[PDB]
């Protein structure tokens, strides 16, 4: 009764510390004599080299999951796509550290992807909750031509339609356009005065510069900014009045990995005690079958509940991602981040700090201004 | 699109509504001259008004 | 400059190599002659695939890689997507594991497959509904990633449709094996035509529940999508006859017919590329090793093959990469659990049928019924104003009854279409 | 037509019998023990609406 799980990690010190962490977790809470075997591999930038290492280390060692961490450099993408694709042959579950892209959310592209970071779709839920608690009905949306942006727009539409409320219109941008001035003007020529930004960092910076040079930073113009659009050039080319969002305990690495490996060990024990388990082929060449425990892992993990994590109970959505994560509303005051609101599940907890708005006003504006220019 | 000078029956009601409801009306004329209903065009599976 | 086609163990290697060699030599000779490097193996291991890709790359910079398969796994499509995201080599999908297209079209991907998307299947289903004059819908779907958008698209289409069929709220099964709410969900539907959007394994249990509740009557009609009934030779006992499905198979096409079309498309793309530019594209010097991000200096082949005509058979691709004029041969389950061709969709993106209405006989249960009451009607007296199908409106009026009549064509032959 | 339950604990035809009725007012002629299971089947099928 020995199970070996491979790990993909960036640096050697991380490998050693995570090996020690999983060895300690093998004895934390309730555990048996032999449950896990500690193995790890380095994060190789070369695709062929990393694929060969994965095949020669994990497949040939009877693994049930892949412990792949986030790329060391956030600037580069280095998306964990090849590992998920290789694990999709036998529906092998994988571990996502902070991969927040919506590409892995759908199961049509990635058959079995599991991550501990909530998707970008939760930004739509945050916006909906803020509108509900601040009485906002008419809202325009600015989404670029991206798969994640389209998914977020669909989530917003399906979350707002249940209250018999529909957005006025949604503008589509492109990754690289520099003449969005016409789109900004046609968005300004609207009844609503609340704008939501959800795009790449460079596009967000460009559109914010266009808004600043077109005098869109005035009073009564509430700006909503996503998680990824508050860094980079945003900290330099953005005045106060920004309603930013940030994940609580998100950038931390070891905070969630221990809980994830504990959940993996518990799932392995449950699978061992449930029924017969099929074993993966030893060599990487010679077998192209499909695991019979593939859907079984999803069935036993989606309904699994574990309160031993640092964030209380652990629950998974229909896409096998983190459910009910902790969010934090970010406000900018003289290029300084100020914490006011937090999210812990269908609740809002504002702090004593006043929420400022663009133009220097200290009162919440209204999005209903009738210009009386009825054609 | 030369400016014309149209008047009649509904103009008085429109002026009264504008006076009593903070409205600033801009009267325009139909470019087609028809009320507009469902019509069939290329890709006739589309119900768009004219 | 070089063409490589991947095959399996279904047929002999020598004849496949010979036919691939003499394919391009049939007509439309290329200015630069191309060769064939055909590799045949039963297994489809990823390491074998990447080694074969590297060998083809070392084969004098092969520009065209035709990938075939014989299994029923969709992960090979993902693996080929990831491979083409770096090798920058266009690949045409053939029969096998690449037939099912379900992955998102990557911006750097160079795939133009022969598969059928869900978007172009809803129109075929609507055309079938119009032909059958069935004005009752029931979108009994299942929660899967990417089905909410399909439901929104179909509801917008039916709302936009002039016919305006009866629409009911989507009564979907929340979670599998509820055993307490499935009965409520099955009681929430009281119609005759039900559309299903699920997988094969869940469709099996859905059909079992329908059999337990008794939803296999004469008036009941069912339509099964392509992804559920893709495997034609495996028919579970819980599938009653009459399951109308729309897909493409090898009844009217062959691997040779597909590879000839693929090589013709590749030749047309090469000709379009040579029309504008006069530079031969070059591949990566190495097989897969790289230390920096890759890029394509010259323009890709996507804008060149937007408009492709092959001997009067326009086989083009959309922006994503889906075909414009697929096959979509309609298949209806036989009384003895077989699949037969009952129409075609390539005829100017329209629907065709053999005019065989009654096929839903009591098979799973034993209860005869007399529902299709045959009626004969004439037009001599001024009591009937029956008129032929008008091209405008919705092929008829909102207040009419479907009819049929044998139209004469020749003074000797008795054959007449049931228009 | 009288849609009656032939034998108790059929488990294969009771669902068909419950699907054969599509009305709102139902009269019962049985015993207490069998009425208990009939009501349980109705609850499973959801026949306790307004
Ligand atoms: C991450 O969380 C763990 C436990 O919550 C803590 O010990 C560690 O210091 C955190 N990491 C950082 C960088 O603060
Ligand atoms: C709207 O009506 C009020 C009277 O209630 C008036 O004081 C105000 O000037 C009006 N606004 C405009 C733009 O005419």
């Amino acid at each position: 009764k020995i199970v070996n799980i491979g790990a993909v990690l960036s640096t050697r010190k991380h490998e050693q510390m995570f090996r020690e962490a999983v060895n300690q977790a093998n004895k934390r809470h309730g555990s048996w004599k032999i449950q896990l075997n500690a193995t790890s591999v380095t994060h190789k930038p070369n695709a062929i080299q990393m694929a060969l290492s994965v095949c020669e280390d994990l497949i040939s060692s009877q693994v049930y999951a892949i412990l792949v961490s986030h790329p060391p450099t956030p600037n580069d993408h280095f998306t964990p796509t090849p590992v998920s694709y290789t694990a999709g042959f036998y529906r092998i579950p994988v571990l996502g550290l902070t991969t927040r892209m919506s590409i892995y959310s759908d199961k049509s592209i990635h058959l079995s992807f599991l991550r501990t970071v909530p998707p970008y779709s939760h930004q739509s839920s945050v916006w909906f909750e803020m509108m509900r608690v601040y009485s906002w009905n008419h809202i325009i949306l600015l989404v670029s031509d991206d798969h994640e942006g389209r998914a977020a727009q669909k989530r917003l539409e399906t979350l707002l339609e249940e209250r018999e409320s529909k957005a006025e219109k949604v503008l589509q941008f492109d990754p690289g356009t520099k003449n969005v001035t016409a789109l900004l003007m046609e968005a300004k020529e609207l009844e609503a005065r609340v704008i939501i930004l959800s795009a790449s960092e460079d596009d967000a910076a460009t559109v914010y510069r266009a808004a600043a040079m077109l005098n869109m930073t005035g009073s009564g113009y509430v700006w909503l900014v996503g998680e990824r659009e508050i860094s980079g050039n945003a900290l330099r080319y953005a005045p106060d009045g920004i309603l930013g969002l940030q994940l609580i305990n998100g950038k931390n690495e070891s905070a969630h990995i221990s809980d994830a490996v504990g959940v993996v060990a518990q799932a392995v024990h449950e699978l061992l005690e449930k029924e017969n388990i099929t074993d993966p082929p030893r060599g990487c060449v010679g077998n192209t079958n499909i695991w019979k425990t593939g859907p079984l892992f999803k069935r036993v993990l989606m309904s699994s509940k574990y309160a031993d994590g640092v964030t209380g109970r652990v629950e998974f959505n229909e896409d096998g991602d983190r459910k009910f994560a902790n969010y934090s509303i970010m406000n900018l005051q003289n290029r300084k981040l100020v914490q006011v609101g937090i999210y812990n599940g269908t609740h809002v907890i504002p702090n004593d700090r006043k929420i400022i708005w663009p133009g220097g006003e200290t009162e919440k504006p209204r999005g209903y201004q009738m210009s009386t220019r009825l054609k | 699109t030369v400016p014309q000078c149209c008047y009649g029956f509904c103009i008085d009601l429109l002026i009264k509504l504008a006076r009593t409801m903070n409205f600033t009306y801009e009267v325009h004329l139909v470019a087609d001259g028809k009320f507009g209903t469902q019509e069939r065009v290329n890709n006739s599976n589309k119900k768009e008004w004219n | 400059l070089n063409i490589a086609v991947m095959l399996g163990h279904s047929h002999d290697v020598t004849e496949r190599e010979l036919r691939t060699l003499w394919g391009p030599e049939q007509a439309a000779g290329l200015p630069l002659d191309v060769n064939v490097v055909a590799l045949l193996m039963n297994r489809t291991d990823p390491k074998s695939l990447i080694t074969h890709v590297c060998d083809l790359m070392s084969g004098a910079r092969i520009h065209g890689l035709v990938f075939g398969d014989d299994t029923d796994q969709e992960a090979v499509a993902q693996m080929l997507d990831f491979i083409s995201s770096h090798t920058f080599v266009p690949i045409l999908g053939i029969h096998g594991g690449a037939s099912m297209i379900m992955a998102d079209k990557d911006p750097t991907s160079t795939f133009f497959q022969f598969g059928a998307s869900i978007q172009q299947q809803a129109t075929v289903m609507l055309k079938i509904m119009q032909d059958y004059d069935w004005h009752v819908f029931s979108l009994v779907t299942t929660i899967f990633p990417g089905y909410r958008e399909f439901i929104s698209f179909v509801k917008t289409t039916v709302d936009n449709s002039f016919v305006g069929w009866d629409m009911q709220n989507v009564i979907t099964l929340d979670t599998s094996f509820e055993d307490a709410k499935t009965q409520v969900q099955l009681k929430k539907i009281h119609s005759s035509v039900i559309l299903l959007y699920c997988s094969k394994d869940e469709a099996v249990l859905i059909l079992s529940e329908a059999r337990s509740l008794g939803l296999t009557g004469y008036d009941f009609f069912w339509i099964v999508p392509s992804l559920v009934s893709g495997n034609t030779e495996l028919i579970p006992k819980e599938f009653p006859s009459g399951l109308i499905s729309v897909s493409y198979d090898d009844w009217d096409y062959s691997l040779e017919a597909r590879v000839r079309d693929g090589i013709g498309i590749l030749t047309t793309a090469a000709s379009s590329m040579l029309e504008k530019f006069s530079y031969i594209p070059e591949a990566k010097a190495s097989c897969y090793g790289q230390m920096e991000r890759p890029e394509v200096p010259m323009h890709t082949l996507h804008p060149f093959m937007v408009n492709v005509t092959w001997d009067g058979k326009d086989l083009s691709f959309t922006e994503e990469g889906y075909q414009v004029h697929p096959r979509l041969v309609v298949i209806v389950l036989n009384k003895d659990r077989e699949w037969e061709k009952v129409g075609k969709w390539e005829n100017h993106t329209l629907s065709l049928r053999h005019a065989v209405w009654p096929r839903y006989k009591s098979f799973s249960d034993c209860e005869p019924d007399d529902n299709h009451l045959s009626i004969v009607t004439l037009e001599e007296a001024p009591f009937v104003i029956v008129e032929d199908i008008d091209p405008l409106t919705e092929t008829c009026v909102r207040n009419t009854v479907p009819c049929r009549k044998f139209v004469k064509i020749n003074n000797s032959t008795n054959e007449g279409m049931n228009v």
